[PDB]
C-alpha cells in the first residue's frame, strides 16, 4: 500500500501531494521526498485498502505537476528507512548500545557523555526493531525520515 | 528524464526540525505554512518521533535567518506544533539516504560497487540490468555521488531527504 | 490568430498581457470584479474592446457567472477579483466548478511579493486555501510565466477533466514590465502526459459485445456528452439502448422526445429508476457515479455490468467499480462507437424493445403527475407549463433545492449546455447569477431562469447587474416561502422539525415575505406575483412578451415535497410517489 | 453547573452532544443557515431554547453575522453552514477572523463520514480549504470527542490571537448515537507551550525604564486593546501618551479625549501619522503593523525605538522588525502595567506637553476638512452629524473602502467592540451582516451601520434577517453608485480616468441606482434617501427612533477623495495634501 | 581561514613561515607541514577575519621561498587531523575505549596494561569529539598533528 510519486516544476510541490491526502482523508502512513530545482521523488506509504490505493494513485493524477505516480507495492520493492537516532550516552548503559548498534550496522555520527547519535538504516522490520529494542533505553530524541522504495529491477 | 536531480540546498538553506502530533493531515498544516509563507521547501523527511503519537518533520528552506524567525514563531501559530529547532545555527547532524538504482553491464559494475565503497554505500539490490547503491551521510557525500554517478547509466534515485538532529558535541 | 491590439514586439506591463493574454485565448468576457490589486487588469480591461467585463456585484455572483457563460459555451467561464474577499467568494464557485466539472479561470489580484506571506494587506493564501477546490491554481511569480501559465490555464481549465483554474497574479507582477511570448509554449509535462488518448477501436467493439448479451441495457450519460449536439443522441439512434440521464446529464440527451427517460436518482424520477436497476448493461457515459445517484452503495444496479466511459481516468471506478472502461473523451468515444454500428449495422439488432417498454409501460405508470392543492399555484405546474410556453429553447439556470429538482424533473431540455445548475457541490444563490453568464454565452437565448425561497435572496447582488447590461434573465421564482427542500428532508426524516426552513417573518406567516416585486423595482425591471390558478401561465405569458429581464413571484404552498425522495445512502425499495405537507 | 438538556448518561444524536456543548461554553446565539448536510443541528438546536438561531440568508452574512456577533460581544461567535457550499460560504469571514483577529468558531456539517473528499454529493473538503485562513479546523470521527474539540475549539477561540475554528462534523458522526463525555480535558498538548503567560514587571521594566527615555512617545494601539476597556485609558491616565489607534482598537480609547487621534497610517488621519511618524518610541499595544498602515517596513517611524506587546507569539518581528519586544496578553499586561506602575508615579517621567504641543499645533494645520460643493453630503460631515445625534455610544458595522474610513476618521468612538471592522480582510459585504450580529451581542443597544454602495448590496440578502429577527440595525447607505475605495486609487495611482469604478446604471446615472427605498420595502422595512444636509439631521432623528431597523441613503458625491492616500512603500513625505475625484 | 602553502629550496623554511605570523601578530589556530629535500606543504589555519587572511596569503608571499600560497577555506575541503592520543589503559575502564575508539574508527597502535595508544583520524568536528568525549576517561598525553586540507577538486 505503498505509492512512488514524481512531480514536475512547481513549488510547494508537497502541499499538492499532503492536500490530497488529507483533502481525500486517505491517512498517510509515512512520507519522503528528495525535492529539487524541478524534480521530487515522493515515496508514500497510504495505510488503506488496495480499492482506495487505486484511488489515489490515480486521484493524484489529478493533480497537474505529478509526472508520474507508480503504486510500488506489488514490486519487489527495497524499503529503506533511515532513523537518525540520538540516544541517551550514559556509560552504564551506553556499554550495550555499542553492540546493539553494531548489529543494526549503524553509524554513529555524533557522541556525547550523555548523547550519542546513531544512524540506522534499512528496512522497516529492522527500524521497528531499533524502536523497540532501544526504546529499552531511555531515547532522546527519534528523528526517521520516511520509508524509501525502489524497484528491483529485471527485465 | 529519469533521474531526481543533484542537491537539495543553496546558500540561505535553514533547516527546521519541526515536532508535530500524529494528524493524519499534519504534513499539509505544516507544508501549508511554509506555502502560505511563500516559502519553498527546498526538502522535507517526515517521521515518526520518540513519544509514538506525535512526529517530526525535518525541513529545507531557502530562507535567511530573519525570514525562519517570521517562520519558527509563525509554525508555532499552528496547533499541532509542539516544537520548531532552527538547527541551521548550530551543528546539526545531516544524514540522508539515498538509494540510486543505475544500470550497468558486468564490468562496470566492478567500477561501481568500488566507489560505492568509497562511501561506505551498501549496494543494496543489484541484478545484470542494474545494481541499486544505498548511501548514507551528508549531503555533500550524496551529491558527490551523484555528480560521480552521472558518467554511470543511473535510474530513479529515490532519495530521502536531509534528516537532522542538532550534535551536543 | 486575431487582430493583435498591441505592439507584438514591445516590452509591456502584466496588464498590457493579462487581457491580452485572455484575448490571445478567443475570450469575449470575462467576470472580473475589481479590487485593491484586481485594478490593474481592470485599467487594462476597459483596454479590451473584445472582452467586455461583466462587472458583478458580489463575485460569487461573478464566479457563478463565470459557470453559466462556462457551461453554456463549451468556452471556460472567467471571474477576475480580489485578493481578501473576493478571492475567498470564489471558493463557492471554484468549489461548484470542481464537483460538476465547470472549466473555470479564476485570476485574481495578489499581494505585491515583498508583502507575500506577511499576510500584510488582505492577503488570503489563495492558492493554500483553493488548493483543493481547483484542479489546478497558480500563483504566478514571473510576468513571462503568465502567457505560458495562461495557456496552461485554458489548456487545463477547458482540455482534460475540464475543472476550473485559478490564477493568482500579484499586484506589482500586473504593474512589472516584460514581453508577452504567446509562443512560450506550455511546460506543463506533467498533465500532458496522461491527458487521455482516444479509445482504441478494439477497445470499442468490447462494450458493444457486452450489449449483445445484455437485452436489458440503460444508456447512463452524464455530463460528458454536454460536447455533444447530437452524437449521443445518434448512437441510441443507432442502437435501441433507453437513455437515462442523470442532473448534470440533463440537456445532453434531447429529453423531449418519446424514447427520452429523464434524470435518475434519489430525487430523480422512479420511472428512470427502474430502468437503471433492473438493467444489465449500465452505459455510464461520462458521469461519476455520485451519491445522489447510487443510493446505497451496492444496490445502485447490483445486477448489473457496467461499462463506465469518462475524459478522467481517475474518476473511472471512484464509486463502485465497472467491468469494462475507457477513459475516452465521450464526445469523442462515441465517434468511435458510432462508428463501428454504422458499419456492423443489422447483424446484431440491440434493439430489444421490449426492455425499453419495460419501462414504456411505466412511462405513464410513475409519471411526472402531482396534485393541485386549493385554487393557489401549485409549484410544480408553473415550471412544467414554462416549457410549453418556452420551446424547451430556453437555457434554465436554478439554484439548489426544490426549484433544482421541480426544475429537474419537468422541464423538456433539448439542447445540452441548457441546465445550467450547481449540482454536486449544490451552491445555493447560483441560478441568478447563472443566468447572467448564460445572459453571455448564449446572449440572445431566452435564459430563463427558475430562483427558489431562499436561493433567489441570496444573490440579488447580481439583479443589480442584470439593469447595468439589460440582459433577458427571465427570473421565475419557486418561492413557496419557506427552504422547501430541507423542510422536504425534515418531515420524512426527522419529526418536521422547523428549523426556521420559513424563510419570512413567523410572526408574519400568511403573508408574502419579502415583497420581491420591489427587487425588480429597485433596479428597474418589471416583476410579477403570482399566487392562483387565476395566473399560471399568464404572467409567464407577460415574461417572454417583456424584453430583457422579468421577475414572476411564483408564490407556491408553504409545505411541499419533492416526490420521489429515497433516504440518503438507502436502497432502491424506498423510492415513493409522496409528498406530505398538508 | 450546567443546566443540561437531557440526561448525562443519554446515548443520543451527536448533534445534541454538539449543540450542547456549545451551551457548555455558554453561548446564546447561533448562525445557522439550514442544513441537507448539517441536518440534526439544526433539528438539535429545535429542542434548545438556550440557544439561539439567527437564520441568515446566505452563509457569507452567516459567517459575518458570526464576525459580527464576536466583534460586539467578544464572547466566541459561531455560525453553523450547510456542508459543501454552505461551507465555501463561509471562507469569506473566516478569512477575516484570522486577518482581523476575530474569536470565531465555525460549526459546519459535513458529508457522511464514509463519503468524505470522495468528490461526493453537498461536499467540499472544507477542513482543508480552509486550513491556510483559520486557526485551527476539526474533522472529528467519533460521538464521544465531539465536546473535546469544542472545548478545544472555544479555547482556541479565545486563546492566543483569537482566530476562527472551523469544526466539521461529519453527517453520520451525529447520525451516530453515543454518550456524551463531557469534561474531558484539552487534547492540544502543542498550544500549551505558547499558551501566552503572563510578563512580569521585570520583562516590563525596560518598557518603563525607557518612557522616561521616551521623549516622543505614541501610543499605537489596535485590535489588542479590543479587550481593553479602560485599561488603555488608565494606561494614558498613568503617564499621558498621545494615542495612535487602528480600525479593530477604534474604541479602545474612547476617542474624545485630550489625545484624540483617530486613525493613523496611510488612510489614517494626517496628524495622527504626524504623532506616529515623529516618535522615538513607537510604543505597540497589540498591532499587526500591516503595509497599508506602515508602507516601508524600514521608514515606518524610522526614529522610533519600537516596542510592541501582542498576545501573539509570531505577530512579534512579522511585519515590522521590534528594537525591545515583550509579548503577553495586553489587557492582562495593562492589568499588569498600570496596576503596578504606582509605585514610579512618582518617578516617571509624564514630560509629554513638549510631545502634546507638536501635536495641538498639527491638529487644525493638518485638520479633517472636506468640501461642500453645492449640497452633496460630505459623509465625512455625516458621521461628525452621526455622533452629534446618536447621543454618544453607538455599535457601528462598516463594510469596507471610502465608506470604512469615513466611520474611522470621523466618529468619536467611545468603547471597543461599539465598532465593527473588516480591516485586514478588507471583507466588502461585511457591513449589513455585521449589523445582524452586533444586533443580538447588543440587541436593546444602538445597532447603527454604514455600508457603501456595493459592500451593501454584496449582502443585502440579509436584509430579510432582520424581520424575522426584529432587529434594530440602522443602516446608512454612502452611496455613489461607485466602486468608492478604486476609484481614488485611479487617479492617485496612475491616471484620471473611470475604469469599471461606475457601480451604477449608465442609462440613469443622475437617478439612484439601486434602489434602497424599494430594497427594504421589499423586505417590509422602512427606509430613506437623504441628498440634502437640512434632512441629514432630519433622517437620523428618524432613524433612532425608529421601531425595528431602518435605512437611509445618503449620497456621497461620487468624485470626493480622502487623505491620505500613498503607494505601497511609502512615508509621510509622501502624503497627498488634497486629492479629490474632480 | 586556513592556508595551505607549497615552498622551496631553504632550510628552515618554517622559520620563515611561523615567524611570519608572529612578526604579524596574526595567530595561528594550527599548523603542519611535511618537509623534504627541497618541497613541503604546509597547511596553516589563521583564526582571523577574511580581510587579515588575505594579507597574510599574500605577506607570506613577500617570502621568498615560497612557491604558491592558496587560501583553501572557500573550497570545499579534507581537513583531516591526525591525533594519536596515549589514553591511560586502566581495564576497569578500557573496556569502553575499546568501542569509543571503534566509533572514530583508529587504530589502536601500542597497548601496555595502563597505556594503550590509538591513531583518530579525519575530520577537526570528529577531533574535537576525541578530545572531549575521550577527555572524560584520564588522558595521558595527546599528541595531534595540525589539520591538513585538499582541493576536492572537481575541473
Ligand atoms: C439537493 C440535490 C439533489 C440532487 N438529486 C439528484 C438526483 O436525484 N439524481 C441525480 O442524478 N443527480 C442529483 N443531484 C445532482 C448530483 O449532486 C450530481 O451533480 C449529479 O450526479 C451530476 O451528474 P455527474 O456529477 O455524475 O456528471 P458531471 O456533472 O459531468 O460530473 C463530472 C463527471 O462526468 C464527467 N465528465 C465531465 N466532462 C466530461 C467530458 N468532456 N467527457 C467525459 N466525461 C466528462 C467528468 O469527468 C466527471 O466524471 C442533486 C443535487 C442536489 C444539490
Ligand atoms: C483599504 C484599507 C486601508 C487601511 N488603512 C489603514 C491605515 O492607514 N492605518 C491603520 O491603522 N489601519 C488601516 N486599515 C485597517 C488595517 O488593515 C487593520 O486595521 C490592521 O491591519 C489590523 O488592526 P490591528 O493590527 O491594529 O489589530 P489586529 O490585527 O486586528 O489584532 C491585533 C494584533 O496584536 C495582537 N492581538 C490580537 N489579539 C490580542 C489580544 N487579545 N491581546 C493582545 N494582543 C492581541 C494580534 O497579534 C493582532 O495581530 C486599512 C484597511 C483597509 C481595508
Ligand atoms: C450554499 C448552500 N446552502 C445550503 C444548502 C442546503 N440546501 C440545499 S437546498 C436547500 C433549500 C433552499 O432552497 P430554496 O432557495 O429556499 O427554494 P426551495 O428549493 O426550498 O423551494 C438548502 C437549505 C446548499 N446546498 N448550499
Ligand atoms: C469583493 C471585493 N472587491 C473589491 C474589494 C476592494 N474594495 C473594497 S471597497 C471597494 C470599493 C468601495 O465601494 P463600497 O464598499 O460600496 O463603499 P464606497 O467607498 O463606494 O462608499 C473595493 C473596490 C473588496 N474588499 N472586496
Ligand atoms: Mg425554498
Ligand atoms: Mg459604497
Amino acid at each position: 500500500h505503498t505509492i512512488s510519486v514524481f512531480v514536475g516544476d512547481e513549488s510547494g510541490m508537497i502541499n499538492r501531494i499532503a492536500g490530497v491526502f488529507a483533502r481525500r482523508g486517505y491517512n498517510i502512513e509515512s512520507l519522503a521526498v528528495g525535492l529539487n530545482r524541478d524534480k521530487a521523488l515522493f515515496t508514500i506509504v497510504v495505510c488503506g485498502t488496495e480499492r482506495v490505493l487505486q484511488q489515489v494513485i490515480e486521484q493524484l493524477q489529478k493533480l497537474v505537476n505529478v509526472l508520474k505516480v507508480e503504486d510500488i507495492s506489488s514490486e519487489p520493492q527495497v524499503e529503506r528507512e533511515l532513523m537518525l537516532v540520538k540516544v541517551n550516552a550514559h556509560p552504564e548503559s551506553r556499554a550495550e548500545i555499542m553492540w546493539l548498534v553494531d548489529t543494526f550496522r549503524a553509524r554513529v555520527v555524533d557522541i556525547a557523555e550523555h548523547a550519542l547519535t546513531i544512524e540506522v538504516t534499512g528496512d522497516p522490520g529492522k527500524m521497528i526493531a531499533v524502536e523497540r529494542n532501544l526504546k529499552k533505553f531511555q531515547i532522546r530524541e527519534i528523528v526517521r525520515t520516511g520509508k524509501i522504495a525502489l524497484r528491483r529491477e529485471k527485465m | 528524464g529519469l533521474l531526481t536531480d543533484e542537491d537539495t540546498s543553496g546558500l540561505r538553506s535553514h533547516t527546521l526540525s519541526l515536532l508535530v502530533n500524529d494528524i493524519p493531515g499534519v504534513l499539509n498544516i505544516v507544508t501549508g505554512v511554509f506555502a502560505r509563507r511563500g516559502y519553498n521547501i527546498q526538502s522535507l523527511a517526515v517521521g515518526h518521533a520518540e513519544t509514538k503519537g506525535i512526529s517530526r518533520i525535518t525541513t529545507v528552506i531557502p530562507a535567511t535567518d530573519e525570514s525562519v524567525s517570521k517562520l519558527v514563531q509563525q509554525l508555532y501559530k499552528l496547533v499541532d506544533v509542539h516544537e520548531v529547532h532552527d538547527l541551521t545555527h548550530l551543528p546539526f547532524s545531516e544524514r540522508e539516504l539515498m538509494l540510486i538504482k543505475i544500470a550497468v553491464n558486468a564490468a562496470a559494475r566492478r567500477d561501481v560497487l568500488d566507489i560505492a565503497s568509497i562511501f561506505r554505500a551498501k549496494a543494496v539490490d543489484v541484478s545484470d540490468h542494474t545494481i541499486t547503491l544505498q548511501l548514507t551521510g551528508d549531503l555533500d557525500k550524496m551529491v558527490a555521488l551523484q555528480r560521480l554517478l552521472e558518467p554511470y547509466g543511473i535510474c530513479e534515485v529515490a532519495r530521502t531527504g536531509r534528516v537532522a538532529l542538532a550534535r551536543e558535541s | 490568430t486575431f487582430i493583435s491590439r498591441f505592439a507584438p514586439d514591445q516590452p509591456r506591463k502584466g496588464a498590457d498581457i493579462l487581457v491580452e493574454a485572455l484575448e490571445r485565448q478567443g475570450v469575449e468576457t470575462v467576470f472580473a470584479y475589481p479590487g485593491g490589486a484586481s485594478m490593474e487588469i481592470h485599467q487594462a480591461l476597459t483596454r479590451s474592446s473584445s472582452i467586455r467585463n461583466v462587472l458583478p456585484r458580489h463575485e460569487q455572483g461573478g464566479v457563478f457567472a463565470a459557470e453559466g457563460y462556462a457551461r453554456s459555451s463549451g468556452k471556460p467561464g472567467i471571474c477576475i477579483a480580489t485578493s481578501g474577499p473576493g478571492a475567498t467568494n470564489l471558493v463557492s464557485g471554484l468549489a461548484d466548478a470542481l464537483l460538476d466539472s465547470v472549466p473555470l479561470v479564476a485570476i485574481t489580484g495578489q499581494v505585491p511579493r515583498r508583502m507575500i506571506g506577511t499576510d500584510a494587506f488582505q492577503e488570503t493564501p489563495i492558492v493554500e486555501v483553493t488548493r483543493s477546490i481547483t484542479k489546478h491554481n497558480y500563483l504566478v511569480m514571473d510576468v513571462e510565466d503568465i502567457p505560458r501559465i495562461i495557456e496552461e490555464a485554458f489548456f487545463l481549465a477547458t482540455s482534460g477533466r475540464p475543472g476550473p483554474v485559478l490564477v493568482d497574479v500579484p499586484k506589482d507582477i500586473q504593474q512589472q514590465l516584460a514581453i508577452p511570448n504567446w509562443e512560450q509554449a506550455m511546460r506543463l509535462p506533467g498533465y500532458m502526459s496522461r491527458m487521455p488518448k482516444p479509445p482504441e477501436d478494439s477497445h470499442l467493439e468490447q462494450i458493444v459485445r457486452l450489449i449483445s448479451e445484455s437485452k436489458k441495457p440503460v444508456l447512463y450519460v452524464g455530463g460528458g456528452c454536454l460536447n455533444s449536439s447530437d452524437e449521443l443522441g445518434r448512437f441510441v439512434e443507432l442502437t435501441g439502448i433507453p437513455v437515462a440521464s442523470t442532473l448534470m446529464g440533463l440537456g445532453s440527451y434531447p429529453c423531449d422526445d418519446e424514447l427520452s427517460l429523464h434524470m435518475l436518482g434519489m430525487h430523480g424520477t422512479v420511472y428512470a429508476n427502474y430502468a437503471v436497476e433492473h438493467s444489465d448493461l449500465l452505459l455510464a457515459f461520462g458521469v461519476r457515479f455520485d451519491d445522489r445517484v447510487t443510493g446505497k452503495l451496492e444496490a445502485f444496479a447490483s445486477r448489473a455490468k457496467i461499462v463506465h466511459i469518462d475524459i478522467d481516468s481517475a474518476e473511472i471506478g471512484k464509486n463502485k467499480t465497472p467491468h469494462v472502461s475507457v477513459c475516452g473523451d465521450v464526445k469523442l468515444a462515441l465517434q468511435g462507437m458510432n462508428k463501428v454500428l454504422e458499419n456492423r449495422a443489422e447483424e446484431l439488432k440491440l434493439d430489444f424493445g421490449v426492455w425499453r417498454n419495460e419501462l414504456n409501460v411505466q412511462k405513464q405508470k410513475f409519471p411526472l403527475s402531482f396534485k393541485t392543492f386549493g385554487e393557489a399555484i401549485p409549484p410544480q405546474y408553473a415550471i412544467k407549463v414554462l416549457d410549453e410556453l418556452t420551446d424547451g429553447k430556453a437555457i434554465i439556470s436554478t439554484g439548489v433545492g426544490q426549484h433544482q429538482m421541480w426544475a429537474a424533473q419537468f422541464y423538456n431540455y433539448k439542447k445540452p449546455r441548457q441546465w445550467l445548475s450547481s449540482g454536486g457541490l449544490g451552491a445555493m444563490g447560483f441560478g441568478l447569477p447563472a443566468a447572467i453568464g448564460a445572459s453571455v454565452a448564449n446572449p440572445d437565448a431566452i435564459v430563463v431562469d427558475i430562483d427558489g425561497d431562499g436561493s433567489f435572496i441570496m444573490n440579488v447582488q447580481e439583479l443589480a447587474t442584470i439593469r447595468v447590461e439589460n440582459l433577458p434573465v427571465k427570473v421565475l421564482l419557486l418561492n413557496n416561502q419557506h427552504l422547501g427542500m430541507v423542510m422536504q428532508w425534515e418531515d420524512r426524516f426527522y419529526k418536521a422539525n422547523r428549523a426556521h426552513t420559513f424563510l419570512g417573518d413567523p410572526a408574519q406567516e400568511d403573508e408574502i415575505f419579502p415583497n420581491m416585486l420591489l427587487f425588480a423595482a429597485a433596479c428597474g425591471i418589471p416583476a410579477a406575483r403570482v399566487t392562483k390558478k387565476a395566473d399560471l401561465r399568464e404572467a409567464i405569458q407577460t415574461m417572454l412578451d417583456t424584453p430583457g429581464p422579468y421577475l414572476l413571484d411564483v408564490i407556491c404552498p408553504h409545505q411541499e415535497h419533492v416526490l420521489p425522495m429515497i433516504p440518503s445512502g438507502g436502497t432502491f425499495n424506498d423510492v415513493i410517489t409522496e409528498g406530505d405537507g398538508r
